């Protein structure tokens, strides 16, 4: 989801959570947050975030 | 859903589709509103169900309710009748009125349900100890109210000590009360059941006329005691009379009586006339009644008589010491403090009321003594610290605060403060606070307390968590405050109903009650209760007063010097003692070893007796009681009880401590010559030695010996030995041993615990359709307790046979306990009978709870039992009689047999093994060769743990093929046989290969040579004499001589179809090695086990090696972290088959006359449990082990006939796997499968690359110098590039496989080529598999040059420009053949496709760059082999999920992505795992199946896929009826593809053939930064299985 | 009265299993055929005025034939048959090992039928039950194989003594050691045992009664018979080693221990 691995198939635009795979809505955004000043993040998240 | 639709309510795009979110809102509520009404008619129906068809006599007691109930039911009844015919969510919501009626239903329910618990309560509060019984109980008890029997069990709840009521035949009169002892009190007046038929009314009564037959029976004890008081002399026959007419309870309360009386009449006679003649009088009588008791209690008395005088004297040791301090203290007036301080009982017959007539006073506090029966309790020694004790808890009570004993464990809190309660009569409930704290009665508990009167005392208050320690915390809060409010002055108590609020009800508080909480610092209480409670330090008990008080009881003359050696000794043993988990110096231990020095001391005075009794003698008990050492007995007592505890390491210290602190004093063993003789006889039947003590083997016998001691002793007992230290053989023995020397039959019935699950081990009550399944030890404890075929008459023990953990025991802590009784969800209560006796074996007992250990015995079996000479002696003797082909029939014989007369040739194999004995008895004595070389061994590391019992198993084994390999060549040469010559030089050369092949058969080539150095030093028989040679590389001949192993590899070619593949392995020295000790360790059936890095080859050759065999039927099992029993159960379900047999139930193999041998590839892979071990590996232990296992659905013993195991492993060192069990590893021999080496992979490669080249017949002689190069660079690869610098840099020959497929696919569609074509093929295929694993540039510099400097070494007068340009390119999107193309060109064309890419499938630009056309090169390349399985690792982002993805749509490759669930189980995997081999394999659909590190968070899974890797098939994924699918839809696509196949293995094959070709994995993953996962860096497995590409970061 | 009851008749060929069936059937001429024969039994309440038939399959002697048991009974109509291993005595050398090979053969077919162990536990000890309700009209030394179903050897051709005893010297202790050895084989299979003779008739309305009787639940009312040589009768649940140790009383040259073969 934070990456935008869109699959398109006809009109239906799924995203994989899950089991599920969801219909990305345009409108959908996402704020994370951290309470927490000393965190290590993986690499993985710090390329998939701002 | 109805939070989705709630959300879908505020979408943007909400508009159009609103009117129909709005229904579907509607009818989500409905179906809400219906189930959450639903799911409450049901529980409550479901739990009157449960209460009104249970009890018959509910029917009587509430008969309206009972009325509504059957009227609910009825409707309730057809409402789900209706359901079921329509089982569906909207057609039930479509019921007319199913609403209204459900609530109704609901509304009746809880009306029943409330009249039910008020019901309840108001019985309760008639008669309120039953608020100390649960609401199950309390039905049990009222609706039993006609069958008085089933009430039995319920007092021990209700009641202090009354185990039971004595009743009259007809159960019609309460005729008494029964303590568990068996002490009994009669009522003076029976309650009459028949005029008070009501529970309550008659419990009420019963409890009246206790308190009230107690009182009166005091008052005559009293009365009879004053006599003693005021007598100069005790007659003792009186005394004794006196103390048997009355409870133990009553008589100690008679003694403190006369003595407080008498000591208050002195004290008032004296004055302050300074006269302390009627003091000196008080302490004249008590020491004459102490004299009287001593020597009463060294005759031999009744066990409740014993207490009583037991009791007597710790309550007259302590008035003799009160009288003497007040003699001292020159008190002389009965109120000073000194006498006030010290409890004084005052009893006034002439009080009416029964509970105000014995005032126990001390200082302030005035209680009264409550007449609550509470049996033969033990009694506490008053020392000092429990006289402070009871002095401030007093003070507290009269003060209305509560107590608080703190410190540390062990230390007599709880128990003085049961003791203090005993003291005044009131009941006491001791409340543990280890997680076995039933919250849900606390309060009811709390009510019942205050409203009976009763203490209540908190052991370990610490312990509780924290919410459970606030709560509790509020309630005594609670409860403290409402006490509190007694001791205000204002408030008259003329009309004063104090209350506290428990439950949300006003209870009424008594004032007798009170609160204690024992505390452990390290700390404070509850800042709730600080004000409130009064704290002691009880930190140290005074040890040696205890002792003396103890000592002086059992009738030792001496006890001062006994108690003061004995006491500094525990502690002594506690500090210097190495700190173990079963050592146990506390106070409960050295009370426990006193009353057995005190047994003993009996046992002594009754054997002196009857030996001077036989003789012409005069007897008297005092007399022979005088001339006795006291120390011997206690001495032995403490050795008779610790020793059998002790480690070997530990038992010289215990001596030298027990040398110290008892001097001159030495503990001789007792002396069973019976039962020696026996044990000498059974070893000698069992092959077993013996020895005397301080022999070679008495360690041994004298640990069987302690055993017995034990089992005589307790119920229950464990061995807690290492493995192999003759634990179970020594019970064996000893069963066997019992049944000569009692006439009595042994039978044993051996369990392994955690192998079987515990439903099925204690059987599991159904859910639903209540009947009962009786588990494997219930069925085995109701076998003997019904007795069908006379099993009392028989000895029966039952061993369990496998680690000890919490779970499995805690059913099994009732028997292990003094109760001796089964209980059972089902509610059956199994008494064991005493034939009984619950045996344990465990290698450690490091996850064993204490509470477990406390109640068994124990006999630690240290490793240093069993030396090495027994073990030689035991094999030696095994061969000289067991003839090693006759097998089992024949084992039936040697018991016919007492000597086997006239069989000494039983057959030629008998003397050819005995004469192979005689020439290896040399080198096997105390200081021989395999001694040495066994020591030397220990010193070597080995990847697996080196045991001893497991090498010399595999020596053993190895020497039996040895001789089975002479008794061949004599069968082969009939004319003349083997002479003794030949037999003497074979078997001598054969002892060294075996001693090589079983010691350093674990460990690396280089250690192999350390241990043949050594053992070339210390023997004597010659070796080769070629020096660059390791010993292990020579084979012994039939004739004595050496021969190396390489004259017997064949040179073979393989065919052009199977270049890569031919999975018959090629023979190579290892292999040859390998094979020939998988014959020799499958000829005894012995369980293999071979172990080495990935990719070294042991599955192959484990295969081939099995397949080679005629009878061998391999069964191909992989294990993984979520195996189980059941995978092997059900693999014997499908091959083997149970049948019925005289002998028992044996499981069979369906085809006759082969072998089934079962492969486990990866043993370690199984995870280990919360306690650290493998189900399965138990599982297979028993099996090898005991040859059987328990049918669990059957309950019974099956044995396996031709079963057997073979596994294999990677290193436990590598992340994935785990250790295997010493007692597992003790049986399997394990082999360690180095890699080939130079010379094996010249050899095997050399082959392939000879059938390779067979295509192009010109380059024929350029194979053996290409062969070379693939292995020189690959070696030099394995040399410069090492895990330590990234873990990802594993090379093996699976390099090299892929390397020949490499160049074998290129070289295939190819009609010719220049040898410089071949070269330029081969340098590409080395930078595809090697230079792309690389992190570094410089490495891949380093790569770059010495791949031309190996290419040009081995391939001279080759120019190098042509051979192999630096932009190395090859591509088949240009042209059909797979040739080199340029960089222009292919640029090119992968921009176009790029270009084409953005508008097809995803629409984000994606540059084409000099490190991306590589990356989408190799991974086309890769998509391109056979069993092709890329590992892209590298830095977040760079095109890894992106190029996967563009390379599959370009080569056409359908893309699937696993979709991980939360709870998505392992047959979830697997069933992607079958759609998709489906797809790929029938369909013929080439898959890119990529997987990520998001979804492969968990590695249990990650070892399914290692088969698809390694083999293309995972076994066991389409068993059942999706085998028969499979074949269906395979033989269509093979028919489809135009062959015509018939057989399932054929079919099969071809499957996986396709699933070779057309299935591929991606796997994608980032450096190794992810310690926190469980992967951690993933196994190295993992990393050979598939072709590793760097994508590294942009430059 | 119950329909589909079934018996199973075993034995070597030559010993009568047809002939006995037949005669218990009150037909002259039975059809003899090799593999498996089939006939039913009439059975008549006089008590209630019904009747029914009992199912009767007899195998051929040739272990080859041991398939076709699959078209006489199945995991469902076990616990409503009643076996009957025919014992030859003009060949007693033949009868254990007639006895032990068929109760192997029946043993081989019923662990085939995968009964569901529960349902075999039941069967297994409602027989036990069934054997330990025996009185003359717990203790263990009995039913180590168990079979767990009603069993009944039939000795056939007991007239044929008379030729034992005058042609190869057979004495008491030898038929008393023929019939402890049958006795401790009922004893294994917790069942019955009768002797019997077409030619002389003994014991056909006896050996009917006692297969309606544990068929039916017919009453039985003839005590164990076993001081006629040849028309020895014992119902299973009456005997114990105690009771066959008696027949050790007459031995002077063999031994309770020593093997059938060896003797016989
Ligand atoms: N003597 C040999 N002849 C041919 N190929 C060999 C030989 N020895 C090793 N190999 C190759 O070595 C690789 C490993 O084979 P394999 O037996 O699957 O290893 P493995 O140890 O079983 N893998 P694993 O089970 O996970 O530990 C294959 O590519 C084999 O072809
Ligand atoms: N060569 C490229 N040119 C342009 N954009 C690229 C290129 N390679 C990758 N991207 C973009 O980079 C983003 C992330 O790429 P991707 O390789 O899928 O991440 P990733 O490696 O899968 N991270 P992860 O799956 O957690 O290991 C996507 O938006 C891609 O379109
Ligand atoms: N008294 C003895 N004399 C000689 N050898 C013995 C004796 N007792 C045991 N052994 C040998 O030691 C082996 C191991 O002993 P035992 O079978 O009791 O196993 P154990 O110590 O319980 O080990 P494990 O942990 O493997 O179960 C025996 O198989 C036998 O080879
Ligand atoms: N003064 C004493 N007199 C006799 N026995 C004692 C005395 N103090 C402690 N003990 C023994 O030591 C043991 C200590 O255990 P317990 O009091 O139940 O828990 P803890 O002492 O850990 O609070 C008891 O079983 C008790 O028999
Ligand atoms: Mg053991």
């Amino acid at each position: 989801v934070l990456n935008r691995e869109v699959r398109r198939t006809g009109g239906r635009v799924l995203i994989t959570l899950g089991d599920q795979d969801i219909d990305l809505s345009p409108s959908f955004v996402i704020f994370l947050s951290t309470r927490d000043p000393t965190v290590e993040f993986p690499p993985d998240l710090c390329s998939r975030v701002t | 859903h109805i939070n989705s639709v709630s959300a879908m309510k505020l979408s943007p795009y909400y508009k159009v589709f609103e009117e129909d979110a709005l229904s579907w809102e509607d009818k989500l509520n409905r179906i809400m509103a219906l189930f959450d009404v639903w799911i409450d008619v049901q529980r409550r129906w479901v739990y009157l169900e449960g209460i009104f068809t249970g009890s018959a006599d509910i029917k009587h007691l509430l008969p309206v309710e009972t009325q509504e109930f059957q009227s609910i039911s009825t409707e309730f009844l057809a409402l789900m009748k209706k359901v079921s015919k329509s089982p569906l969510v909207m057609d039930v919501l479509n019921i007319q009125g199913v609403q209204r009626s459900l609530e109704r239903l609901a509304d009746l329910l809880g009306e029943i349900q409330k009249a039910l618990g008020e019901y309840l309560e108001r019985e309760r509060s008639s008669f309120p100890r039953f608020y100390f019984v649960g609401d199950e109980d309390l039905l049990e008890i009222i609706g039993n109210s006609k069958n008085v029997a089933k009430l039995q069990k319920h007092f021990k709840k209700m009641f202090a000590g009354v185990s039971s009521i004595i009743l009259n035949e007809d159960n019609s009169v309460v005729l008494g009360i029964s303590s568990r002892e068996g002490e009994e009190v009669m009522f003076k007046t029976p309650v009459s059941i028949t005029e008070h038929p009501k529970i309550n009314e008659w419990l009420t009564l019963v409890e009246k006329e206790m308190r009230v037959t107690l009182a009166k029976l005091l008052a005559e004890s009293v009365t009879e005691v004053e006599i003693f008081g005021k007598a100069t002399s005790i007659d003792p026959n009186t005394y004794i009379t006196w103390i048997d007419k009355y409870q133990a309870q009553l008589v100690v309360l008679s003694a403190q009586i006369a003595w407080s009386e008498n000591v208050e009449t002195a004290l008032s006679s004296m004055g302050g006339g300074g006269d302390a003649a009627p003091l000196h009088s008080v302490l004249s009588n008590v020491e004459v009644t102490l004299n009287v008791l001593a020597d009463s209690v060294l005759m031999e008395q009744p066990p409740l008589r014993r207490r009583k005088l037991e009791h007597l004297i710790t309550e007259l040791v302590h008035q003799r010491d009160v009288t003497r301090s007040l003699i001292k203290s020159k008190i002389d007036n009965a109120k000073s403090f000194e006498w006030l301080s010290q409890m004084r009982f005052y009893f006034d017959p002439k009080q009416t009321d029964v509970l105000q007539q014995l005032s126990i006073q001390m200082a302030n506090a005035k209680f009264n003594y409550g007449f609550e029966y509470l049996g033969v309790q033990d009694k506490l020694v008053q020392t000092p610290l429990t006289d402070r004790c009871y002095l401030t808890m007093t003070q507290a009570l009269e003060a209305r605060l509560g107590g608080s004993p703190f410190g540390p464990a062990g230390t007599g809190k709880t128990e003085s403060v049961k003791a203090l309660g005993h003291q005044l009569g009131r009941f006491v409930l001791v409340f543990n606070c280890d997680e076995t704290f039933d919250f849900q009665a606390m309060g009811r508990i709390f009510v019942g307390l205050c409203q009976v009167g009763a203490w209540g005392c908190f052991d370990e208050f610490n312990r509780l968590e924290e919410r459970m320690l606030s709560a509790v915390s509020q309630q005594v809060q609670c409860i403290q405050e409402a006490l509190r409010e007694h001791s205000n002055p204002n408030y008259d108590k003329t009309s004063a109903p104090i209350t506290c609020e428990l439950l949300n009800k006003q209870v009424k508080v008594s004032p007798d009650m009170a609160i204690f909480i024992t505390m452990n610092p390290g700390s404070n209480l509850p800042d709730n209760l600080k004000k409130l409670f009064r704290s002691l330090a009880m930190t140290k008990p005074d040890r040696q007063l205890i002792a003396q008080v103890m000592l002086y009881s059992q009738g030792f003359r001496t006890a001062e010097v006994l108690a003061n050696k004995i006491v500094p000794f525990f502690k002594l043993c506690d500090e210097q003692l190495s700190s173990q988990s079963h050592y146990d110096f506390g106070l409960r231990a050295l009370k426990s070893v006193l009353v057995s020095a005190g047994n003993v001391k009996r046992e002594r005075i009754q054997k002196i007796k009857r030996e001077k009794e036989e003789r012409g003698e005069a007897v008297d008990e005092g007399e022979i009681a005088e001339n006795l050492p006291e120390q011997e007995i206690l001495i032995q007592s403490v050795c008779e009880t610790m020793v059998p505890k002790l480690v070997a390491e530990d038992i010289p210290l215990l001596f030298s401590l027990l040398s110290d602190v008892f001097p001159g004093v030495q503990y001789h063993r007792g002396e069973m010559t019976a039962l020696r003789e026996e044990l000498k006889k059974v070893c000698q039947e069992m092959y077993l030695t013996y020895g005397d003590g301080e022999e070679v083997g008495g360690m041994w016998v004298e640990k069987v010996l302690q055993l017995y001691q034990i089992t005589q002793i307790n119920h229950g007992l464990m061995m807690v030995g290492p493995s192999g230290s003759g634990k179970s053989m020594a019970w064996r023995v000893l069963l066997k041993a019992l049944e000569r020397l009692e006439g009595v039959e042994g039978v044993a019935h051996i369990i392994d615990p955690k192998a079987i699950s515990k439903d099925h081990l204690y059987g599991t009550l159904d859910p639903n359709t209540r009947e009962w399944t009786d588990g494997l030890f219930t069925h085995v404890l109701r076998k003997i307790i019904d007795s069908v075929r006379g099993e009392l008459q028989k000895r029966q023990w039952i061993v369990f046979d496998g680690d000890v953990d919490p779970e499995w025991v805690e059913n099994l802590n009732s028997v292990l306990d003094d109760n001796k009784l089964l209980t059972l969800p089902n509610g059956e209560r199994l008494s064991l009978p005493p034939n009984v006796r619950i045996m344990f074996e465990v290698q450690d007992l490091k996850y064993a709870t204490l509470a477990t250990v406390s109640r068994c015995g124990m006999v630690w079996f240290s490793e240093d039992v069993l030396s090495t000479d027994m073990i030689f002696n035991n094999f030696l003797a095994r061969l000289r009689s067991i003839p090693l082909d006759e097998g089992e029939d024949e084992a039936q014989r040697r018991r016919k047999g007492k000597e086997d007369e006239g069989e000494e040739a039983a057959s030629p194999m008998l003397q050819i093994q005995r004469d192979a004995a005689t020439i290896m008895q040399p080198y096997f004595t105390s200081n021989g060769l395999v001694t040495k070389a066994l020591e030397h061994a220990f010193q070597l590391e080995h990847i697996m743990d080196l045991t001893r019992l497991r090498c010399l198993g595999s020596l053993f084994s190895m020497l039996h093929q040895a001789c089975r390999n002479v008794a061949q060549y004599n069968a082969n040469h009939p004319d003349f046989p083997m002479q003794i010559e030949q037999l003497e030089r074979y078997i001598q050369r054969y002892l060294v290969y075996a001693i090589l092949w079983s010691l350093s058969g674990d460990s690396r080539l280089k250690m192999r040579a350390e241990l043949g150095e050594y053992i070339r030093r210390i023997t004597t028989v010659p070796l080769p004499t070629a020096p660059n040679i390791p010993i292990i590389d020579y084979e012994v001949s039939i004739s004595g001589e050496w021969s190396p192993w390489q004259a017997k590899v064949p040179q073979i070619e393989v065919e052009t179809h199977k270049v890569a593949a031919p999975d018959v392995v090629v023979p190579t020295l290892d292999t040859v090695r390998h094979e020939a000790l998988l014959y020799t360790w499958l000829a005894e059936h012995k369980p293999l086990v071979l172990c080495g890095p990935p990719g070294s080859g042991k599955t192959m050759t484990l295969f081939s090696a099995l397949r080679a065999l005629p009878d061998m039927e391999v069964v191909g099992l992989n294990f993984s972290s979520a195996t189980t029993p059941e995978l092997l159960l059900k693999t014997f379900d499908h091959y083997c088959e149970y049948r019925r047999t005289p002998n028992g139930v044996v499981l069979a193999p369906v085809q006759l006359g082969k072998w089934l041998v079962l492969f486990c590839d990866e043993i370690n892979l199984p995870d280990m449990d919360k306690y650290g071990t493998q189900r399965v590996i138990s599982f297979i232990r028993q099996m090898v082990e005991h040859g059987g296992f328990y049918r669990t659905s059957d309950q019974t013993w099956v044995k396996l006939e031709r079963i057997q195991f073979v596994g294999a492993c990677n290193p436990p060192t590598d992340p994935g796997r785990k250790p295997l069990s010493h007692r597992f590893l003790r049986h399997v021999p394990v082999v360690y499968v180095d890699y080939p080496g130079p010379a094996s992979l010249t050899q095997i490669y050399g082959t392939f690359n000879r059938a390779m080249l067979r295509l192009i017949p010109s380059l024929r002689t350029y194979a053996e110098p290409l062969t070379a190069a693939m292995v020189e660079f690959y070696t030099m690869s394995q040399e410069r590039f090492t895990q330590d610098t990234q873990p990802h840099y594993i090379y093996s020959p699976r390099e090299m496989t892929r390397w020949v497929r490499g160049i074998f696919e290129a070289l295939r569609p190819l009609e010719t080529l220049p040898v410089e074509g071949l070269i330029r093929i081969w340098a590409h295929e080395a930078l595809r598999l090697f230079q792309d694993r690389l992190v570094e540039d410089e490495e891949r510099r380093w790569t770059d040059e010495n791949i031309d400097t190996v290419a040009l070494k081995h391939f001279p007068n080759i120019d190098r420009e042509k051979a192999m340009s630096r932009p190395i390119l090859y591509s088949n999107w240009l042209s059909k053949d797979y040739i080199p193309v340029d960089q222009e060109e292919l640029r090119d064309y992968v921009k176009a496709r790029l270009k084409v890419f953005y508008e097809e499938e995803l629409d984000v630009p994606l540059v084409l760059f000099n490190e991306v056309l590589d990356h989408v090169l190799r991974i086309d390349r890769i998509f391109r082999q056979p069993q092709g399985h890329l590992l892209l690792i590298g830095v977040s982002g760079a095109g890894k999920t992106t190029l996967s993805r563009f390379v599959a749509w370009m080569n056409g490759l359908s893309v699937y992505q696993i979709k991980v669930h939360r709870k998505y189980t392992g047959e979830d995997f697997d069933e992607d795992l079958r759609t998709v081999l489906r797809r790929s394999g029938c369909k013929n659909e080439k898959i890119a199946f990529i997987m990520d590190e998001s979804n492969v968070l968990d590695s249990g899974f990650l070892e399914r896929m290692n088969t698809l890797l390694a083999n293309g098939e995972v076994p066991g994924l389409f068993e059942g009826d999706e085998y028969a699918t499979l074949m269906t839809q395979c033989k269509e696509g093979a028919q489809k593809e135009g062959l015509m196949l018939d057989s399932h293995e054929e079919l099969y094959k071809w499957f996986t053939s396709q699933v070779i070709r057309n299935l591929h994995v991606v796997f994608t993953m980032n450096p190794s930064s992810e310690g926190l996962k469980d992967r951690a860096a993933t196994s190295p497995a993992l990393f050979n299985r598939c072709v590793l590409n760097w994508f590294g970061d942009w430059s | 009265l119950p329909s589909g009851k079934n018996i199973l008749v075993f034995g070597e060929d030559g010993s009568g299993k047809t002939t006995l069936m037949t005669k218990l059937q009150g037909a002259e001429h039975g059809k003899k055929g090799r593999g498996l024969e089939y006939l039913y039994l009439s059975v008549h309440d006089e008590d209630r005025d019904d009747h029914t038939r009992c199912n009767v399959w007899i195998l051929d002697g040739d272990l080859y034939h041991k398939g076709l048991l699959k078209f006489a009974v199945s995991a469902e109509s076990l616990p409503e048959t009643l076996v009957i291993f025919v014992a030859d005595m003009s060949r007693p050398w033949t009868v254990m090992e007639s006895l032990q090979k068929w109760a192997s053969v029946l043993r081989e077919h019923i662990d085939k039928m995968k009964i569901p162990p529960e349902k075999m536990r039941e069967l297994e000890r409602k027989f036990v039950k069934d054997f330990q309700d025996y009185m003359e009209p717990l203790g263990d030394n009995v039913l180590t194989h168990n079979l767990g179903i009603p069993v009944l050897v039939v000795c056939t051709k007991c007239d044929a003594v008379s030729v034992l005893e005058k042609e190869h010297d057979y004495r008491d202790e030898h038929l008393d050691f023929i019939q402890s050895h049958l006795r401790r084989f009922c004893l294994q299979y917790g069942a019955a045992l009768i002797y019997t003779s077409v030619k002389e008739e003994k014991n056909l309305d006896l050996l009917y009664k006692y297969i309606v009787h544990k068929t039916y639940g017919f009453h039985f009312t003839t005590p164990a018979l076993v001081v006629e040589k040849d028309a020895v009768f014992i119902p299973a649940g009456w005997d114990n080693e105690k009771k066959i140790a008696i027949l050790h009383e007459n031995f002077t040259t063999v031994k309770p221990e020593d093997a059938y073969e060896d003797f016989i």
